[PDB]
């Protein structure tokens, strides 16, 4: 497939006493947060607890995705991970507090307990009755197997999986009845007199024998926003997909609720809470944080991780400035775990890690060349110069990086303090704020 | 176990017969005078006389107003309505917010009603329909009448259809061997399944099979229904439930909020009324609450001084925790909590107290033994010494962390090592802060 | 041997539970004491009522929204069902401003004004603006040049009806998008294609999380038809609001026609089938659940309303695998006759209300019911158990191999604390 | 006992049948 | 009938006034305030006699003075059938109408027309009912008996009331009203006959009867645009209606006045809290008022030398000048004890709270100390407390524990005043810690 | 970037023949065994024998003798690309589309 900025990350890292391991599981370093993470991770995971909100922070280029992405591989599968942004809650046709409370309703998964009926043979006569128009439909199914044959009785749905789908007699289909779903397996009576109207290659299977019809239980897990926007009006599975989910009421949450509670009562269904994500938390107005602190106080809430890389600086709706831009009452109901800065080793085994997942070869001088300028200049830097540093050895014709590449990759390309450095004495080229600008060279 | 997430340990007020409020009673500690204002409260909602009667809860951060909100709700049962609300949600994109503000009013105001309902059910026997002598005259439709015959356990009835009838019993996809339900108050068809007098193995649309209904075809039956007013205004400007083209159209629509008129409220108080003095409905008022008021604008404050003067409004509980605030909406008006001098004088104010060492210690001891938790006496005097410092709740929410580092030693003890790893491990406001301020770039 | 099992309220039995705490004003220490004592009794009868099934204390019936409707009915060889749901609310309106404003008379002018603005001075005239039609017609491709006239002067709702797939020339400025030219491909193609699948998303994710089978967990709480309007003395006013509400094309489109009636236009009338008025427009249902607001009260929530009588429908599978006679202790009636129905459901062997005899005589039963002498008799359940060991004890010594009694408990209640 | 199956009703409508050696199609 | 469990003003009857518009110390549930009950008098006096349009007046004063209870007298003694329509100031600024729409709608609901007619009705108890069917049953005969207490005929019925009578069931003892020119036909209830329950009609059987239907103009302007039905008057979205078909309304009203098939009623608006309405919505109030279909405008407001909305100055009750030099202002003044006592004691009549001379007279103290409101707030909160303790008049007990229980704005403000490191300031700081 | 392969069948209407059953049913008419239907195409010409079930979409598209056609292989689902070029003069006054005659083989598999 293609690379991805966490594509080495997959699972935390961690022992059965949650210790960190120093350099395991793509993660290296960090020996706190991801002990932090591995007991927040064990929190989701016994599903006892609710409305919890965990605060992670620090400087830029530490690490806190990084965490995040950990956290959601080591959640493991048919846990509900929802990961937005900060800036996706304002929207043209939802409120604010709308968005939020379908981003948090999309962390919480229900997993419903089905029983289902599978049948297979060969069909043996199709017979399909029809009104003049075309709407009426109903008709019998003859299906047979090695042992047993049994005629069975036909709907619209099921003849509309029988049009298309074209069966014919001697063809061997699979019916689940839970589903409505009509699978071809093969044919096997190979008929002789084909009309030659297309051009089939069916496989050829074998009988099927013993049992026609088997019962199985099926298990899928459904988010709680779905059933919200499936109930909301007539054609809400359209609006799964189109987004166009307007402001759902109350009563409905409410209706929803207590048919959900019911089904957990008699054990058709288990709740499976899951982990919602927030990075960039404080792009958001203050009413957000107001709606979220009364949020995290419901029955139905999901553990909400949020990342901030920001100091002291002003809360966006207000006029005064505030730790992580977040006011008090936000910070008083959320814990804090905090991430430190890298030293060189780490930056070399990330670096060492990146041109692993990456398939280049670097030669030991590169990488400590590449190790001296992500020390110097940030992490993401010397990160992003391994591909180009390998797409100008593929130049020369050699599969191997070496400095002289690495070399001429960092002077072609640029920092963010050479670009200062640049800009700050010519700037006469560039339009000022004022919108001053020098365009003739003499 | 079970679930639970930052309250559920509150049962209500936990008063005498009296009105005097017991030290540890319903999950509460301390709040005495809280408590018993609002056992006040409480019965003045349940004698269901007085309309637009405003409280307001102020006090600090963690000092147990949204618990005082529940135990108001929990005390009053699930009969009175209650309308939990923060004060970001009357900011809709879709209509204005004195509206979402009037909504939410007609909302928190419940009825009951016991409603007779004609029915017809059965197994459908027979069903033959009659043509007309024109069909394509332009006026007047297909057929003209459906001959149906039901049949039930001791009883047959046999009924002759005008065709709206039957566009509903073709829409619900009935067959000959299937039973159905049709409520005569409305025209609704509901289709139950097949009959089970019938073989059950020879299907594929994974149908279950109900027996015939008891009794007659033609019935009268009693159902007692709990409704809002908010509901009847809702159903009233889209209307759906009618035979009729526009019912029909009005279903296949996305819905939207839209500005509903006076005269429709005054004429669903008319048939209420009226519906009142037949004996057959009751009324029910109930209570709205509003946290985090301080977020409301001045106009939403203006528009409440006129919502709470009307004849069927409710009983308004408010909350903030705000000292001396600039109102939202304006530049220089400063006032107590952040809410206009012109509320206040419409409002019953009730103060919340700080809490001390001692009920710090026993609340975390509640958390503890709600959660399912056992820790030492150590530990939990290590606990209250940090909620102290700290802050309550950041003392409640580490015990679950301490929980856990606890039964990854293969304990089932939290101890002072355990407390002491939660506080390397997570940092409360103060210490986060302290870090910001001694930090290289923002850190 | 003495074993008793703890059962857990289930949702509506607490809500029916703190419904009965908050209604007699709090004075539970009060029914604490005159519980350990033994108008208080008829107070704990109906919290007795409420945990043993929540259906005594309210029979649960057919869940469907409130009709806000005024119909016509009975106040009590065929009869007759016509539908006639109105609305309560009444709008009035005067005589003089139909006649005055939206009828044509003799001095008004609606017709001409009408005639003026719609025909007279439209753009899309071919007798006035023949240039404009021809542009139009260069532009889209529409082999009439009224198509335009027909558009602009109809409603959406009868252009969205009666829209047939007519063809159109080739030499047009209007060709056909790529979105286009992908959707029609795929009209009729079947599994297994690579452009079909890459096109069909939707239906995947129906079959694949099983939405056929799944439940309707909304339904309103009232439901009205629109508000009736009412001029008194005229039949022109409740003409037009028929042909409004009953408009036959548009309700005729909204769904079928029977196939028999199908088959006595086409061949014994001789209508073809493009002359039909046509059908099948309605949208289908996501489900046969969703189809209407209307539930029925099933015999699976039932067992699970109650939490005493689901513990004994698991435990009775263990007897009967065992086999067993088991026998029941009940204190009123109306739960025997609850017992009689949920028998007859589960299709058990019982008694039917001498037995002392059929008792002894017949083995082929399994349960028994009596309400306060056996002997092979090895299991007895105390349902509606009550620790006066004057009764207890009469029950036990009335009815050889090992004897178990068992007794149901629900906790939280006052049967904790007796 | 042997429970009787559902009456299939079918009348005025097409017939498509679908059989091992030979299909039809039933018209009016 | 209007369902209402307690209002605020529910005292107010109307405006206490002799025949020579002289206002009583105590009358109607209104006491005191005797230059501005008079100033009202005035302009019930003007709207009554309906030859001036296009007024505007101003009651101003200080908060808790009576200004709604004035706007609520004048509301009660208008009666029925003369339109009043109340807004607030924050009530107009819509997502979906412009603020000059809102106005102009809530302009033209205040002025109704008086149009009288006259229908023939069919009111009696029904007696027997036969249906017959012929052997094919393609036409069908019917006789109707009906009665009321004086006389008894026989109707020969035809085929469109057959089907009118097969629909809606009616049985024998039935008491019906049947409209012949529409076709519609009520059931009214069942006779009292043991052998819902109304009596037997009197009279004569065919009765012609006149009702006077009272029509606004915002009404027939929603019709007359074929944009929207009449259900748009429910809905709600009318959507910025054009201008043309009020032109069009306007001159059919007036060759209806001219014709004498109408009578045109004006009536009052009241807009509560004018002052927070944008200078736009002022400048066109100032030329919506001297349109000829104009109701009379009531604006209350309590503000000072305030700022105008949607400006950057300040004028006098947050109006502009040219506002308000088309207004007469009527001032409203504070009230005294015994005033205060007055008011104290009809909210204690309308409550059904029972006062001892001690309650009345501390109530009255910590009226005039704090608040008019409080004391009106704190005299329905005690007699709970009262009857906690099982007895019927409230006493001095349990007005100082209700007085304990609920705050007051200064007490609140002084106990906030020393504990503001434990609230939110205006800079978001608070301390949540007990110690350091 | 997708690819495909398609299977066609295209060329000019030469006859268009249901073909009825040997036995047919009671109570109906015309009860179709199979259909016979020609194409015609340049320097090509081939009969083929088709589903029964392809007659509702013979008489959907209003397909008539002379007319040039589109028969996708797999779906059936026949298409009218227009009239015959050869038929353009065969009424003075008419509305359709004539379109040439198709090159190539009447059969033919296109990556
Ligand atoms: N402990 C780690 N293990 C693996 N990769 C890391 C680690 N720390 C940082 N990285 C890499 O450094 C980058 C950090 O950026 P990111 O986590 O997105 O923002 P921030 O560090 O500001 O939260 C990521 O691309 C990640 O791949
Ligand atoms: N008297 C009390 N007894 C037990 N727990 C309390 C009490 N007061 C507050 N709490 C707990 O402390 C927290 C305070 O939260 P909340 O009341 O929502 O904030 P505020 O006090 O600002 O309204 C809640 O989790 C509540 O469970
Ligand atoms: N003159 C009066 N007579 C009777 N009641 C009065 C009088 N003045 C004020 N009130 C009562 O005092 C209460 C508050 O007065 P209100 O009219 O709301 O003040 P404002 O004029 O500021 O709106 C109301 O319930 C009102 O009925």
């Amino acid at each position: 497939s293609l690379i991805a900025a966490h594509s080495h990350i997959t699972g935390l890292g961690l022992d059965e006493n949650l210790q960190p391991r120093p350099t395991s599981e793509g993660m290296v370093g960090q020996l706190q947060a991801r002990r932090a993470a591995g007991v927040i991770l064990k929190m989701v995971q016994n599903g006892t607890i609710a409305g919890r909100a965990v605060l992670v922070a620090g400087p830029p280029s530490t690490g806190k995705t990084a965490l995040a992405m950990g956290v959601s591989q080591s959640l493991g599968k048919d846990v509900p991970f929802t990961a937005i942004a900060g800036s996706e809650i304002f929207s043209l046709e939802l409120s604010k507090t709308e968005a939020l409370t379908q981003a948090f309703r999309k962390s919480i998964g229900i997993k419903i307990k089905e029983e289902t009926e599978l049948i297979e043979g060969e069909v043996v006569e199709i017979q399909i009755d029809r009104s003049i128009t075309g709407g009426h439909k109903q008709g019998k199914l003859t299906i047979k197997t090695t042992d047993m044959e049994t005629i069975y009785e036909l709907g619209n749905k099921m003849i509309d999986g029988l049009t298309k789908e074209k069966v014919l007699a001697g063809d061997v289909i699979s019916i689940d009845k839970a589903s409505g779903k009509i699978t071809k397996l093969g044919r096997s009576f190979a008929r002789s007199r084909d009309y030659d109207a297309m051009g089939a290659d069916t496989r050829f299977v074998q009988c099927p024998e013993g049992e026609l019809q088997k019962r199985k239980t099926v298990v899928h897990t459904v988010s709680l926003h779905e059933i919200d926007v499936i109930n909301s009006r007539t054609q809400g599975f359209l609006a799964l997909f189109t987004g166009d989910t307007g402001e759902i009421r109350s009563e409905v949450r409410d209706q929803i609720n207590t048919k959900v509670a019911e089904w957990k009562e008699e054990g058709k269904a288990e709740i499976v809470p899951g982990v919602l994500f927030i990075d960039e938390v404080h792009m958001l107005d203050i009413e957000c944080f107001s709606f979220i602190n009364r949020a995290l106080e419901d029955e139905f809430a999901p553990i909400v991780m949020m990342a901030t890389n920001r100091g002291v600086s002003k809360t966006r709706g207000t006029n005064y400035k505030s730790p992580h831009g977040l006011p008090l009452d936000l910070l008083d109901r959320s814990i804090i775990i905090t991430t430190k800065s890298y030293n060189e080793q780490e930056i070399k085994t990330i670096l060492s890690i990146r041109a692993q997942e990456e398939e280049v070869e670097l030669s030991s001088d590169a990488l400590d060349l590449l190790t001296k300028t992500g020390v110097e200049t940030s992490l993401r830097y010397s990160s992003n110069l391994i591909s180009v540093a390998q797409q100008i050895a593929m130049k020369r014709k050699n599969n191997t990086v070496e400095v002289e590449d690495v070399k001429r990759a960092y002077l072609l390309f640029l920092d963010s303090a050479r670009s200062v450095k640049y800009v700050q004495e010519n700037e006469s080229q560039y339009i000022d704020d004022q919108g001053n600008v020098q365009i003739s060279i003499a | 176990v079970t679930r639970t997430a930052a309250h559920t340990h509150i049962k209500g007020l936990g008063l005498d017969e009296s009105g005097v409020a017991k030290r540890v009673e319903g999950g509460f500690v301390g709040q005495i005078e809280a408590r018993e204002a609002c056992g006040v409260i409480v019965d003045l909602i349940k004698a269901k006389k007085m309309s637009g009667r405003a409280i307001l809860l102020a006090g600090g951060p963690s000092t147990g107003k949204t618990a005082l909100a529940l135990a108001i709700s929990q005390e009053l049962g699930p009969k009175v309505p209650f309308c939990p609300l923060v004060g970001s949600e009357l900011y809709s994109v879709e209509v204005k917010k004195t509206e979402t503000l009037m909504e939410n009013f007609r909302r928190a105001i419940g009825l009951r009603i016991k409603e007779t309902k004609e029915v017809y059910e059965g197994e459908v026997t027979e069903l033959t329909p009659e043509d007309a002598e024109n069909p394509l005259g332009g006026y007047g439709k297909t057929i003209s009448h459906v001959i149906v015959g039901l049949k039930s356990a001791k009883g047959t009835k046999t009924l002759r259809l005008d065709p709206t009838i039957y566009e509903s019993i073709q829409r619900e996809k009935v067959s000959i061997g299937d039973v159905i339900y049709i409520e005569a108050n409305t025209g609704a068809v509901k289709r139950v399944g097949r009959s089970d007098a019938y073989a059950t193995e020879f299907d594929l649309e994974t149908e279950e099979y109900v027996p015939l209904p008891k009794g007659e075809v033609h019935k009268k039956k009693e159902i007692v229904q709990d409704v809002t007013l908010h509901d009847l205004d809702v159903a009233n400007a889209r209307p759906q439930g009618g035979q009729d083209v526009i019912s029909m159209m009005g279903q296949l629509l996305k819905p939207k909020k839209t500005e509903i008129t006076e005269k429709l409220r005054q004429e669903v108080n008319k048939v209420v009324a009226k519906y009142i003095d037949q004996g057959v409905a009751e009324l029910i008022p109930g209570v709205l609450f509003i946290d985090e008021v301080n977020m409301l604008d001045i106009e939403i404050f203006t528009y409440l001084n006129k919502a709470l003067e009307s004849n069927i409004a409710p009983v308004v509980v408010l909350a903030s925790n705000r000292g001396m605030t600039t109102v939202r909406g304006t530049e220089d008006v400063i006032s107590p909590h952040g809410v206009p001098p012109d509320l206040i004088d419409r409002l019953l104010i009730v103060r919340t107290l700080p809490y001390d060492k001692d009920e710090i210690r026993t609340i975390i001891e509640r958390r503890a033994t709600v959660e399912r938790l056992q820790v030492e006496s150590s530990a939990l005097d290590l606990l209250a010494t940090m909620g102290t410092e700290t802050s309550l709740r950041y003392a409640l929410q580490l015990l679950a962390p301490c929980g856990i580092l606890a039964q990854t030693s293969n304990r089932k003890e939290i101890v002072v090592n355990d407390v002491n790893e939660a506080k390397l491990l997570f940092l409360d406001a103060k210490r986060s802060t302290k870090i910001l301020e001694t930090s290289a770039n923002y850190l | 041997i003495e074993i008793d099992v703890l059962c857990d309220l289930t949702q509506r039995q607490a809500k029916l539970y703190q419904v009965l705490k908050s209604q007699i004003s709090t004075n539970y220490d009060a029914i604490e004491n005159a519980a350990t004592n033994d108008n208080l009794i008829n107070a704990v009868m109906q919290f007795r009522k409420v945990c043993n099934h929540p259906d005594l204390f309210e029979r649960a019936d057919v869940d469907s929204p409130f009709s806000f409707t005024t119909f016509g009915k009975t106040t009590s060889k065929f009869t007759d069902l016509i539908y006639s749901s109105r609305n309560p609310i009444k709008y009035s309106l005067p005589r003089l401003i139909y006649e005055d404003l939206i009828l044509p008379n003799y001095n008004n002018d609606v017709d001409i004004a009408n005639k003026l603005k719609n025909v007279k001075f439209n753009i899309f005239n071919p007798s006035t603006n023949y240039e404009l039609c021809l542009f139009l017609s260069k532009l889209t491709g529409e082999p009439s040049l009224n198509e335009f006239f027909r558009v602009s002067t109809t409603p959406l709702l009868k252009r969205v009806i009666e829209r047939t797939n007519g063809p159109k020339n080739t030499d047009s400025l209007s060709f056909k998008t790529i979105t286009q030219e992908l959707l029609e491909v795929t009209r009729n193609a079947p599994s297994e294609g690579v452009m079909a699948s890459l096109l069909n998303v939707e239906k995947h994710a129906y079959e694949r999380e099983y939405l056929n089978c799944i439940q309707r967990g909304y339904h309103p709480n009232v439901s009205a038809p629109p508000v009736t309007i009412e001029v008194l003395g005229s039949s022109h006013v409740t003409n037009s609001i028929n042909n409004e509400l009953f408009d036959p094309l548009i309700s005729q489109a909204l769904s079928d026609i029977p196939a028999i009636t199908q088959y006595n236009m086409h061949v014994k009338k001789g209508i073809p089938v493009e002359d039909f008025p046509k059908t099948g427009l309605f949208p289908e249902p996501l489900n046969k659940n969703f189809s209407s607001n209307i539930s029925m009260p099933s015999m699976d929530r039932f067992i699970t309303e109650s939490a005493k009588l689901r513990k004994l429908d698991e435990l009775l599978v263990k007897l009967k695998s065992e086999g067993h006679r088991v026998l029941i202790y009940f204190q009123m009636t109306k739960m025997m006759d609850l017992m009689e129905e949920y028998l007859t459901y589960r299709q058990y062997n019982h008694i039917r209300l001498d037995l002392v005899h059929d008792w002894q005589t017949n083995p082929e039963i399994f349960v028994f019911l009596l309400s306060t002498n056996l002997t092979a008799a090895d299991t007895v359940i105390f349902y509606d158990s009550d620790w006066n060991p004057t009764i207890d004890s009469q029950a036990m010594d009335r009815a050889t191999r090992q004897v178990t009694v068992y007794r149901l408990l629900v906790r939280g209640t006052i049967e904790e604390r007796m | 006992f042997v429970k009787p199956r559902r009456p299939y009703n079918s009348e005025g409508m097409t017939r498509i049948l679908r059989r091992y050696e030979e299909d039809l199609f039933c018209t009016f």
